[PDB]
DNA sequence: CACAC
DNA sequence: GTGTGTTTTTTTTTTTTTTT
């Protein structure tokens, strides 16, 4: 490897000794972990397993632990490098997968097409590199870093293509020919390479015929517990490629593992100035989220023939609150709720909770959220986090018109959460009633006339007018609630 | 053509006194500079501080013997950058050898140096190369003078003279001086390019090219003499391994109100640090910084468009900030003044009456803990009081006295998404947020809208705003204490009118407060009277009355809240048991009054009692949640629920 | 305007 | 060597207008 005076070929041949001969009990005793009287877990060679696994599946990536390298012994000055110098060490680390489950196949007499493995790909996702570095503390000593980082992402970018392979074909004898790209670059040919023709600036780039990678940039978000209180978390720009992609939804607390590197930025377009910031970023190598069964089917049958299955449901629903039976039992017969009649039907329940303020109508709020699959929690009033309605807004960036869904709609089968039922305002009010009535939201605005299924389930909570509900006056007069809504 | 002029400063000769300043100084081990060249070279410092001090020492020492000087401290205070230079150059020349057994684990640009060596001595037998900066593994910086109290300040030493904004006239430029001023905008920490490190693809040569302009452009071309012999014409590929960067930091600090003349407006700066001084700075931070004040250009085409009319910036080179042995003080002052009744009047010693309310304030301070989940540890208190009455002082001294302590009215806190365009910055702060282990003081609180409502019950059970931009619905954390300064509507309070109809606050809210208090103003004989004895001396003698105790640091709160956290009292059976019948008869007697329905107890009055009772053990030791502190509780509690009923 | 295409 | 190309901006703040 140039500039570490390091051999590729003696690294190579470590990580071929670490594969194989190499067993789980090394990590059972680097850590010093007393339970390691475990033996097949331990003793047995988990990498080798891996590689079966692996020949048995048909995947590529591998997800390796650090610690691991630091448990064998040949390898920790790879592990060094590794933390030093990760592009070089990740791609022979790679080559030497390929390599060696070629020999484990040639070996074992495992028969299997040897090109299919070959032209196959292999990726190795090395986690839990280091400590958990805060993004705050990036002094630049760490480009070309092998760095661990913790967050929760803001958005991302959709599918990029980046031209991996250039497509050139020859203007003037039609001599298709394919230039690898490395960093970025274009090496055009010269002249045709076919002889009989040979003529130079005939080539044209066939954009479409070319060769394309998925390239996805992320906004990575400090997490809040380790940002300082007094300064908002800071952002970075995570980089996917080739793989990963659409693996992290936003909103994701993931531990990413990846290169830190930087490019410049150039200063005008047209020209190669170029601004002295050298935007940075990192080359994602694995991502971590730190966040139907023949035993659960049994699971089933046994709390089914329990005799005290309704209570026991309706206890479950809310452990920490007390009372409430009756109102645990609907919300359980709402979780499951009616058959959906087809030939329309609802076959769903819709339930309220009148009463005067009590912090329980929220706590069972939180608690049937948490309990159902689908649906939301949201305040009526409020709808902070969900406008509650489906409307189409201009997105800023490229200023398209794009529609976002509300609460109601992708709360089919689920439970929508209401809370503050009383006092949202009119006009949700209406699409409340157009989503109870006609179940599906009808919405002509801009050009766009359409209609979306609601089919969800209604588990409102409101407060009533004053200091509390009047047991005296009737529910509408506290609530303050149009009867046909209430009803 | 160039014309050229003549100067008195002899670079060379203040080279050479520069490196016998640095090898023969030895302050009042050897030398000192020499100890930290050294461990510089054992890397265990990468921060060379220039102290102006030092200088002027060795200036007068060989004054009297000789005079071999030409006054270095007030040479260098006119061209900086220059002597900068100089300094990184008569290091490296002095450069002590490592006497330290250092991992050269990862040691990239000591590869480097010795591959690049070994290629050039295998053909130089024939059988400078690197910059100076990129060897540098240190970076110098300039440490002001301190105050001379003698006739050598002769209206010299700018820097020892700390300037505002608009005392920097444009004759500044190239002077090392110090500003005095507040921070407004910090900006990320960036890697700025030193030297490019440039590979060619064949003919195997590096190239480095050092940059400082703030805009560059790559070579590209193997002009190596190999390369160029050969006519191969490779192109260079730009190298950061080899590369050398720094981090950088740019801050925008603007002036102190004083410093700004009468119907005037206040000037900024914006600051360039990088090296070892970057992210030592905050927006909240007032300071007196000391730097080399340069004219950044409009390099590039805005040069032309604009002309000679440059902007200017400030290459900071030191920040002095403004803003068990004290634990052992503050058992002194437990033992000796009575903290309850002592602190209350120190926390308003100007505000005469209302004991209780300060009392309440201190037990706000030091807040409850319930942490564990299955609640909150933050005690919100509301003065809706009576306009006229000091409210807004208490807020204000609160504000100052209470750590993170921020203060805002009800019109104008929320929060801002990419204020400024060219920057497209993200998640912009607010004013909840900034009080995040601290307290907000909301004057005002009835003149706020329904969205700060929202906002601020968000806060208020969940200790955590959030905003929900482009649907990102990111979140800012503020476990913010709240309290709220509102007053009755249509001005003074009615007794006769219910409390909860004398403000525009829905009820809901107002009961999910920990505690209030109804703080109105009755005209008297006797307190008015002495009130206005007491602001009378406050005029003659521009200080408070002292006629008891007047403690005035507020750290002595801080340490009770440490030392407590982490003791959590733990409440006892008696003391639930205790509390629990203390709710049976609050809620019946809550009905026999059914004369306000405000006074009906609530689970919540029993979540307020207990974090009472656990900040009331929390300045008082650990486990003082006994009878005597729930007795304490339920006291003020009643007082504060009689408050309400006040005549 | 002037350095880079 | 003749002739180019940038730097280069739409915020905040008024005023109007329809709903609400
Ligand atoms: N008990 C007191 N001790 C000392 N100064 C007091 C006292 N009560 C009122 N003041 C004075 O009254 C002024 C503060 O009153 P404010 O707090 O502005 O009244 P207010 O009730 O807040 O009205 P607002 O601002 O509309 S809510 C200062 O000049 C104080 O010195
Ligand atoms: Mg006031
Ligand atoms: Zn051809
Ligand atoms: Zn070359």
């Amino acid at each position: 490897i140039w500039g570490t005076n390091v051999s590729i070929q003696e690294c190579t041949t470590n990580f071929r000794n670490f594969l194989m001969s190499f067993k789980y009990k090394f990590r059972k005793i680097l850590d010093e972990r007393e339970e390691f009287i475990n033996n097949t877990t331990d003793e047995e060679l988990y990498y080798i397993k891996q590689l079966n696994e692996m020949r048995e599946l048909g995947t590529s990536n591998l997800n390796l632990d650090a610690r691991n390298l630091l448990a064998y012994k040949q390898t920790e000055d790879l592990y060094h490098q590794l933390l030093n110098y990760p592009q070089e060490v990740i791609s022979i680390m790679d080559q030497t997968i390929k390599d060696c489950m070629v020999s484990l196949i040639v070996d074992n007499n495992l028969d299997y097409d040897l090109d299919e493995i070959e032209t196959k790909f292999y990726k190795v996702r090395p986690y839990n590199v280091g400590s958990c570095k805060g993004m705050r503390e990036l002094n630049p000593n760490d480009i070309d870093k092998l760095i661990n980082l913790k967050g929760l992402v803001l958005r991302s970018t959709p599918v990029i293509p980046d031209m991996k392979v250039a497509f050139f074909k020859c203007n003037v004898c039609d001599h298709t020919m394919a230039v690898e790209i490395d960093r970025g670059v274009i090496q055009e040919p010269a002249r045709c390479e076919r002889i009989d023709c040979n003529e130079p600036n005939s080539m044209s780039l066939i954009h479409n015929r070319c060769s394309f990678a998925d390239k996805q940039v992320i906004k990575l978000q400090e997490t809040p517990d380790f940002v300082p209180d007094g300064q908002t978390p800071h952002s970075i720009s995570l980089c996917v490629y080739d793989e990963l992609v659409d693996s992290c939804r936003a909103g994701d607390r993931i531990e990413v593992t990846g290169t830190f590197r930087s490019i410049p930025i150039r200063a005008n377009s047209r020209q190669r100035v170029l601004k002295s910031l050298y935007k940075t970023y990192v080359d994602v190598v694995h991502v971590k989220k730190v966040s139907i069964t023949d035993q659960d089917l049994a699971k089933i049958r046994e709390v089914a023939a329990r005799e005290d299955l309704y209570s026991l449901l309706a206890r479950s629903i809310a452990p920490s609150i007390y009372e409430l039976e009756d109102v645990k039992k609907g919300i359980l017969l709402q979780l499951f709720g009616g058959t959906n009649k087809t030939f329309r039907y609802r076959g769903d329940i819709n339930i309220l909770l009148c009463g005067d303020p009590s912090t329980s109508k929220s706590q069972i709020l939180q608690y049937v959220h948490k309990i159902t699959p689908r649906g939301v929690y949201t305040s009526g009033k409020g709808s902070s986090a969900v406008g509650l309605t489906a409307y189409i807004t201009r997105d800023v960036d490229t200023k398209q018109l794009v529609l976002e869904s509300g609460a109601l709609v992708l709360s089919d089968g689920g439970v929508c959460c209401i809370d503050e039922f009383d006092k949202m305002s009119d006009s949700t009010r209406s699409v409340l009633h157009e989503v109870m009535e006609q179940q599906t939201i009808s919405i002509a605005k801009a050009g766009i006339i359409t209609t979306l299924n609601a089919r969800s389930s209604i588990l409102a909570s409101a407060n009533p007018i004053g200091s509390r509900y009047n047991p005296n006056l009737p529910v509408t007069e506290n609530i303050d609630l149009p009867p046909p809504l209430l009803s | 053509a160039l014309p050229s002029i003549q100067l008195p400063v002899d670079y060379n000769n203040l080279f050479n006194e520069i490196t016998d300043f640095l090898v023969t100084f030895k302050q009042d081990k050897g030398p000192k500079y020499m100890a930290m060249l050294q461990k510089v070279a054992n890397r265990e410092l990468n921060s060379v501080i220039i102290d102006l001090d030092d200088i002027l020492q060795y200036q007068n020492e060989k004054f009297l013997q000789g005079t071999q000087a030409d006054d270095l401290v007030s040479a260098i205070q006119q061209n900086a950058n220059h002597f900068t230079e100089l300094f990184c150059r008569a290091i490296d020349n002095n450069m002590p050898l490592p006497t330290k057994e250092i991992d050269y684990k990862d040691d990239v640009l000591d590869v480097i140096l010795n591959q690049r060596r070994l290629r050039n001595e295998r053909m130089l037998s024939d059988r400078e190369l690197f910059p100076p900066n990129l060897t540098r593994r240190y970076f110098l910086y300039f440490k002001p003078l301190s105050q001379n109290c003698a006739r050598r300040y002769r209206k010299k030493a700018i820097s020892s003279k700390p300037l505002s904004v608009r005392q920097i006239k444009g004759d500044f430029l190239g002077q090392l001086i110090t500003v005095r001023g507040i921070i407004t905008r910090v900006s990320d920490v960036k890697p700025a390019v030193e030297v490019i490190a440039y590979t060619c693809d064949q003919c195997g040569y590096e190239v480095f090219q050092e940059v400082n302009s703030r805009t560059f452009t790559p070579l590209s071309e193997c002009t190596s003499e190999e390369c160029s012999q050969n006519q191969t014409k490779g192109q260079l590929f730009m190298s950061t391994r080899a590369s050398k960067f720094s981090a950088f930091q740019e801050c925008k600090i603007q002036e102190l109100s004083q410093q700004v003349p009468v119907g005037h407006i206040p000037r900024s700066l914006n600051i360039h640090v990088n090296g070892t001084l970057v992210r030592s700075l905050s927006p909240g931070d007032i300071v007196d910084v000391t730097g080399i004040f340069l004219p950044a250009p409009y390099t590039g085409f805005k040069a032309l468009k604009a002309g000679l009319l440059t902007e200017t910036y400030l290459e900071a080179q030191f920040v002095r900030q403004h803003k068990s042995d004290v634990e052992e003080r503050v058992m002194e002052l437990i033992t000796s003044g009575d903290v309850y009744n002592r602190l209350a009047k120190s926390i308003a010693p100007e505000i005469y009456g209302n004991l209780d309310v300060k009392k309440a304030l201190l037990l706000l301070l030091v807040g409850g803990v319930d942490k564990r989940v299955g609640i909150r540890g933050d005690i919100n208190v509301c003065l809706m009081g009576d306009p006229g009455v000091a409210k807004s002082q208490l807020l204000k001294a609160i504000c100052k006295i209470s750590p993170r302590g921020v203060y805002t009215t009800g019109k104008g806190t929320a929060a801002v998404m990419k204020d400024p365009v060219t920057d497209e910055m993200i998640l912009e702060g607010g004013a909840l947020v900034l009080a995040d282990n601290g307290i907000c003081c909301i004057d005002e609180f009835d003149k706020m809208d329904e969205s700060d409502r929202t906002a601020i019950h968000e806060v208020m059970e969940q200790q955590t705003i959030s905003i929900s931009k482009a649907g990102i619905n990111t979140t800012l954390n503020a476990r913010t204490s709240i309290l709220a300064a509102a007053n009755p509507l249509y001005g003074r309070y009615n007794p006769r009118l219910s409390p909860l109809d004398n403000i525009n606050l829905p009820a809901a809210l107002l009961s999910r407060f920990d505690i209030l208090f109804l703080m109105l103003d009755i005209p008297s004989r006797d307190d008015d009277e002495k009130l206005a004895e007491h602001v009378t001396y406050v005029h003659m003698h521009n200080k408070q009355p002292d006629l008891d105790f007047t403690p005035v640091e507020p750290s002595k709160m801080r340490e009770y809240i440490a030392y407590a956290k982490t003791k959590r009292p733990v409440m006892s059976e008696a003391v639930n048991d205790y509390v629990v019948q203390a709710y049976i008869r609050l809620r019946q007697d809550s009905k026999r009054e059914m004369k306000f329905s405000f006074g009906q107890a609530t689970p919540r009055t029993l979540l307020g009692i207990i974090r009472l009772s656990q900040a009331l053990a929390k300045l008082r030791l650990a486990d003082m949640v006994d009878i005597d502190d729930v007795e304490e509780a339920l006291r003020l509690v009643r007082v504060s629920k009689e408050s309400l009923y006040q005549e």
